[PDB]
RNA sequence: UGACGCUCAGGUGCGAAAGCGUGGGGAGCAAACAGGAUUAGAUACCCUGGUAGUCCACGCCGUAAACGAUGUCGACUUGGAGGU
RNA sequence: CACCGGCUAACUCCGUGCCAGCAGCCGCGGUAAUACGGAGGGUGCAAGCGUUAAUCGGAAUUACUGGGCGUAAAGCGCACGCAGGCGGUUUGUUAAGUCAGAUGUGAAAUCCCCGGGCUCAACCUGGGAACUGCAUCUGAUACUGGCAAGCUUGAGUCUCGUAGAGG
RNA sequence: GUAGGUGGGGUAACGGCUCACCUAGGCGACGAUCCCUAGCUGGUCUGAGAGGAUGACCAGCCACACUGGAACUGAGACACGGUC
């Protein structure tokens, strides 16, 4: 681009969107579980991964990953979601926070307890 | 004392002219010297100035909605 | 001489049987007082690849005019897609360089430098660009020589 | 230490893309099952009509893993 | 069309040095001669001469040192599409003051060093190194 | 806010005597200094350039007894101060009262010196200072309080410091139990084992 | 003659073939289509026919791998062999 | 408190067997998993430590500094041409751009420097520096612009002739 | 009332501020008008710098006071804890 072309039309910066739009620049959002189910991951991996469809306070219906071994969530459970993509699940851009609101901590966890909402034994 | 020099671009108003004051400013980002134009409505009591004339003007009190500049002299006739 | 391994890469050629794997080795060597050279060795094993690189590096050493453990002036080096920039620094700055450039500058005996690597940061091409940078650098004395002046008149 | 599965027999009612299957189980519920990794690795083919063991989860009774074909 | 005679002169020096030419010749001008005088006295060229009257022509005798060309680099800085001016305090040092910048001041064309000591800024014509 | 764990584990990980014991007894007699701590410590893996930088930083921190936040602040100050950042960093650390108290030979270790300071037993220019990180300046007189002059550990610590290489930038009096921080130590006065430029590079990441 | 120049957003025009409108023309060729084959099928390739179209006038369309996949103008920088 | 496959400082055993699960990316898990879960050991931080969100950085990945366009994304199908950008050479003149000096202003705080005060530090504070700017006045006149007069090398006109599936 | 003029009125004060009459202007690709978003600044965060992002606290300026109008009193308001 010539100097004179930049004067006529400056360098336009790219408008980089959020990877986590349903949070609306909040560190967490509360929501109600509309469905709680399992989903098979993308090709290279295999599992039945625990997920829930969550209706957030701001009205965004999103899918959230339920980390850790075992969970107590059902339809109409009230949960807190954070940001966090799960690579091998299409569309899963949010994690459920364990040990917050209706979502229990993981049973018998001893390492990374703070990530799974588990009190010190 | 304080005057601008510019060129008459209209004379169609009674006792009033539009005067274009050309400025040569370095562009803030790119550094190229650009031509910028300030247009001023100017009071011309006698209706002496025609289009194309170069005129010296000075700032005065408000004379109309848009006029706050008055003719000092015609520098060059067109 | 100081010697430094930069990168070891496993490369592969397909044959009718399958794939013949082999190892490459980018090394640099220098006295830590202006002299530096790089070598690139290939072998079926890593230790042989290194030793080949070291031997090539020892015989392909350039000269650089350093100004008390730093550069004479800002220098730009290019090779392939690698574009490097280096400039002199004050004492105690340290080597502010990235990866391959640091190895070169370390063994060459540049203690204080500010560097950046633009474009491709492929170690092979970065090392060349760096050494291309340092060889094209000019002392006051050689600038004075070509211009037919004293050091005082130039500076 | 992991939670336990529910094994159940069923017939493959149709094959789907990429080793996915509808399987009508003993209890009469149709689950969308997928092939196990061990069966994929060892190349055990599954077809419409084949009798399959299906590991189900209590977290989802519309999904399963085919672990055996008889 | 021809819109930068100075860039042209610099290109002739640059191209001439790359082709190991003994001399380069071009249409003369007062400004070209002024720059030529700076190049000569700093010792980037050997000599210069103007010949002609109606259509004068500037010849420059290029220097070589141990085979290699003395003009390592020569860059047009201020140009018609983007003029560059500098105050005395922001005059550029080329190659940490091993090169020169040719500066048009109100006391004539000179090096950035001479412009600093005179205490003048001006238009940055070219870098030479 | 202090490291209260085993000392020789730290020395073993750095692979050098960090002087965290009194030095009445040799470090090899109390631990396997050559061997890194733990199960997989007999192994000596090849350490990365980052790992060399880190282990240099952690060596200096562990000698003086400074946690990361406070050490990072010492670095920022050294970068700010004019002259060589690396030399400035080591000067600041040497300035610390706990260090100065140790180098004069009032505490047997820097941890014993830190306790003396913390327990209001040290005066700088006649005034009680109980801050280990207090920067001592040239011509300051560090002293033991009259209550703390009877402490048997202080008598013992002086005898140990007689064995060690005497700081030229200090001037202690054993009978008085006071010393003058004459000047700031030069880079030459400190030990050559420290490669401070690695710390400068580490923080320049 | 005496700098009258270079480039050019917007603008304006030109712009293969197919195509469109109106009126002519229509040998050969030939989308569609009709029949004959081939084949597992053959909505094709192959065969025999064959309409639009291809041609002309006037108007419209404004696109092509509209390619040197290389914007226009000016200056400078070793050679060799050809063509016109 | 987090972490210990690589990036990235820190490795073993047992359990599990592409399951359960991990994951920022690359990836790990299909029986001897330093990557999952637990344990021992280790590393990093420490009254905090992680996670998430958000901004800049790294990103020369909108490139003024500082990028590209034959084939990677990128030359309008081609021309003419208004606005606009740019303008061969000489003299004089002007002093708009530009340069120099000075004056006024650019609140304090903040940032930075040298000090001072709270036991230290954060913090508070004295003085300075800085506020890269704007305006005015006085100068400079090489370069760019204006104006005036030129010049012929750019660009055109004329004379004569030539080739061509140009229309 | 749009732009200017003239005259009258109006204001603490200049002024289409308002009115009558006259003239037909005024603004706009140097982006008017329209739509969306937004209090501005000193600064703050980031960055080697140039930039980018930002404007919470502190300080300067502005605007608002349930919503929409309006004035009154007063040196000052079209008035957070005044009036209609
Ligand atoms: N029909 C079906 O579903 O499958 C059968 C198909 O695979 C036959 C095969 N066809 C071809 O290659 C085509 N090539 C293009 C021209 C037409 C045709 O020929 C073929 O082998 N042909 C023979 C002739 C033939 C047709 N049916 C039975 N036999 C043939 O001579 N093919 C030639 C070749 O393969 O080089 C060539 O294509 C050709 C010459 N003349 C004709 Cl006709 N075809
Ligand atoms: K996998
Ligand atoms: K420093
Ligand atoms: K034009
Ligand atoms: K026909
Ligand atoms: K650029
Ligand atoms: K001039
Ligand atoms: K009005
Ligand atoms: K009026
Ligand atoms: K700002
Ligand atoms: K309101
Ligand atoms: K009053
Ligand atoms: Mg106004
Ligand atoms: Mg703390
Ligand atoms: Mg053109
Ligand atoms: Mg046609
Ligand atoms: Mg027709
Ligand atoms: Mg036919
Ligand atoms: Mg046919
Ligand atoms: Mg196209
Ligand atoms: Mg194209
Ligand atoms: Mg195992
Ligand atoms: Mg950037
Ligand atoms: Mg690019
Ligand atoms: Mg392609
Ligand atoms: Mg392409
Ligand atoms: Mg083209
Ligand atoms: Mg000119
Ligand atoms: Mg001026
Ligand atoms: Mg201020
Ligand atoms: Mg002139
Ligand atoms: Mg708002
Ligand atoms: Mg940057
Ligand atoms: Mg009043
Ligand atoms: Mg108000
Ligand atoms: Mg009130
Ligand atoms: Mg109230």
């Amino acid at each position: 681009a010539t100097v004179n072309q930049l004067v006529r039309k400056p360098r336009a910066r790219k408008v980089a969107k959020s990877n986590v739009p349903a949070l609306e620049a909040c560190p967490q959002k509360r929501g109600v579980c509309t469905r709680v189910y399992t989903t098979t991951p993308k090709k290279p991996n295999s599992a039945l991964r625990k997920v829930c469809r969550v209706r957030l306070t701001n009205g965004f219906e999103v899918t959230s990953y339920i980390g850790g071994e075992g969970h107590n969530l059902q339809e109409h459970s009230v949960i807190l979601i954070r940001g966090g993509r799960v690579k091998d699940l299409p569309g899963v851009r949010y994690h459920t926070v364990r040990g917050a609101l209706d979502c229990s901590g993981v049973k018998d966890r001893k390492q990374a307890r703070s990530k799974y909402g588990v009190k010190r034994p | 004392i304080r005057t601008l020099q510019g060129r008459v671009v209209s004379d169609k108003m009674e006792k009033s002219i539009v005067v274009a004051i050309e400025r040569f400013v370095k562009h803030p980002i790119y550094g190229k010297f650009i031509k910028r134009t300030t247009k001023l409505h100017v009071h011309d009591e006698n209706n002496e100035c025609g289009i194309g004339d170069v005129v010296e003007i000075r700032e005065c009190r408000p004379l109309s909605k848009t006029k706050s500049w008055t003719l000092v002299r015609v520098v060059e006739k067109a | 001489l100081q010697e430094k391994l930069i990168a070891v890469n496993r490369v592969s050629k397909t044959v009718k049987g399958g794939r013949i794997f082999s190892f490459t080795a980018l090394t640099v060597v220098g006295d830590g007082n202006g002299r530096v050279g790089f070598g690139y060795g290939k072998a079926r094993e890593v230790p042989a690849a290194i030793q080949k690189a070291m031997e090539k590096a020892r015989r392909n050493m350039i000269n650089v005019a350093l100004n008390n453990g730093t550069l004479q002036h800002p220098v730009k080096g290019v090779h392939t897609g690698s574009r490097v920039f280096m400039q002199p620094a004050s004492e105690g700055t340290g080597i502010i360089a990235g990866g391959a450039m640091r190895a070169v500058l370390e063994v060459a005996g540049v203690h204080n430098v500010l560097a950046k690597a633009y474009g491709s940061t492929n170690p092979i091409n970065v090392v060349r660009a760096t050494i291309d940078g340092l060889e094209n650098m000019n002392s006051p004395e050689m600038v004075a020589a070509k211009r037919g002046k004293s050091v005082e008149e130039i500076l | 230490a992991k939670e336990d599965n529910i094994e159940m027999q069923g017939t493959v009612l149709e094959t789907l893309p990429n080793t996915m299957f509808r399987v009508e189980l003993e209890n009469g519920h149709v689950v969308t099952a997928h092939i196990s990794g061990k069966m994929r690795k060892n190349y055990i083919r599954i077809l419409t009509g084949d009798k399959v063991t299906v590991e189900l989860t209590p977290y989802d009774l519309s999904k399963g893993r085919i672990v055996f074909r008889s | 069309s021809m819109q930068d005679p100075i860039a042209d002169m610099l290109t002739r020096i640059r191209n001439g040095q790359a082709a190991n030419k003994a001399a380069v010749t071009m249409p003369s001008s007062k400004l070209k001669v002024a720059i030529a005088n700076v190049l000569k006295e700093e010792g980037f060229i050997e000599d210069f001469k103007v010949e002609g009257d109606t259509k004068p022509e500037l010849e420059l005798t290029l220097k070589y040192f141990q085979g290699k060309a003395v003009v390592e680099s020569i860059q047009r800085v201020s140009r018609p599409g983007l003029r560059i001016y500098k105050r005395k305090d922001e005059l550029p040092k080329v190659m940490a003051g091993l090169g020169i910048a040719v500066v048009s001041t109100s006391k004539g064309v000179m090096t950035d060093r001479a412009a600093r000591q005179a205490g003048l800024g001006g238009e940055i014509i070219c870098y030479v190194a | 806010a202090r490291y209260l764990g085993p000392k020789l584990k730290l020395s073993r990980r750095e692979g050098t005597d960090l002087f965290l014991k009194s030095g009445v007894r040799a470090i090899d007699t109390k631990c396997k200094i050559e061997q890194a701590p733990g199960q997989h410590g007999a192994r000596k893996p090849r350490l990365s350039d980052y790992g060399v930088q880190l282990r240099e930083k952690q060596k200096v921190r562990r000698i003086y007894g400074v946690l990361e936040r406070q050490f990072r602040n010492y670095y920022k100050e050294a970068a700010r101060l004019k002259g060589n950042t690396g030399e400035n960093l080591l000067a600041l650390l040497e300035g610390r009262l706990d260090n100065v108290v140790y180098r004069m030979g009032f505490g047997a270790t820097r941890a014993e010196a830190r306790q003396l300071v913390s327990h209001k037993a040290i005066m700088v220019n006649g005034r009680v200072v109980n801050i280990a990180s207090y920067q001592v300046s040239p011509n300051d007189v560090v002293s033991i309080r009259e209550k703390a002059k009877k402490q048997s550990r202080v008598k013992a610590a002086l005898e140990l410091a007689e064995q060690r290489e005497k700081p030229t930038w200090l001037e202690v009096d054993a009978g008085k139990m006071e010393g003058t921080f004459k000047r700031k130590p030069e880079r030459s006065d400190l030990s050559a084992d420290i490669n401070e430029h690695l710390i400068v590079e580490l923080y320049s990441k």
